[PDB]
């Protein structure tokens, strides 16, 4: 399997980008396998 | 080898994710390569580190990115989406809460091939990629930063 990497740009802060989405406050786990799960 | 956000694909060709190239080290999520080495131009990139619980892994040498979320300002996801131009979605960040302490997390979701897409601060510093989280139907990432 071939993998390979293309540059796709600078990094960069843009100041005219799409401002969107909320800031959820939540408990959380993080097992072995690095997944994280919600806990109560 | 420059510095820069690139994308990662596979052989037609899918893109599978992301990653951030900064001062020689390829930087991107364990999940996206599973460590397999890499092709940029004629050269070979070969892995140096990884950790599965991190989901990270750096290539040509060890992890780089070092900068952390301020707690109080809003970020910019770069976002690299397969088949589409880099682009900037600025959002203030939740937490992920945790026993070990507290991580930011964007409530921003975008295609799978997306994972390792830099995480921003308003300086340009990379403070995390994006593609680890959980759902509470909506998905929330996780900002995923290693150690230098």
């Amino acid at each position: 399997v071939d993998m390979y990497i293309e540059r796709a740009g600078d990094i960069t802060w843009e100041k005219d980008a799409e401002v969107t989405g909320n800031s959820p406050r939540l408990d959380v786990a993080l097992d072995e396998s690095g997944d994280f799960s919600l806990v109560e | 080898t420059t510095d820069g956000v690139y994308r990662v694909m596979t052989r037609g060709s899918t893109q599978v994710g992301v990653g951030v190239m900064q001062e020689g080290v390829f930087h991107t999520m364990w999940h996206v390569t599973k460590g397999a080495a890499l092709r940029s131009g004629e050269g070979r990139l070969d892995p140096y580190w990884g950790d599965v619980k991190q989901d990270l892994v750096s290539y040509c040498g060890p992890w780089k990115l070092d900068a952390a979320w301020d707690g109080l300002s809003e970020v910019q996801l770069l976002a690299v989406p397969p088949g589409e131009r880099a682009k900037n979605i600025q959002t203030l960040p939740g937490i992920f809460k945790t026993k070990d302490g507290d991580i930011g997390a964007v409530a921003l979701d975008y295609p799978a091939g997306t994972s390792g897409s830099p995480i921003l601060d308003k300086s340009g510093r990379v403070i995390g990629l994006y593609g680890n989280g959980v759902v509470i139907g909506s998905y929330v990432s996780a900002i995923t930063q290693g150690k230098r």
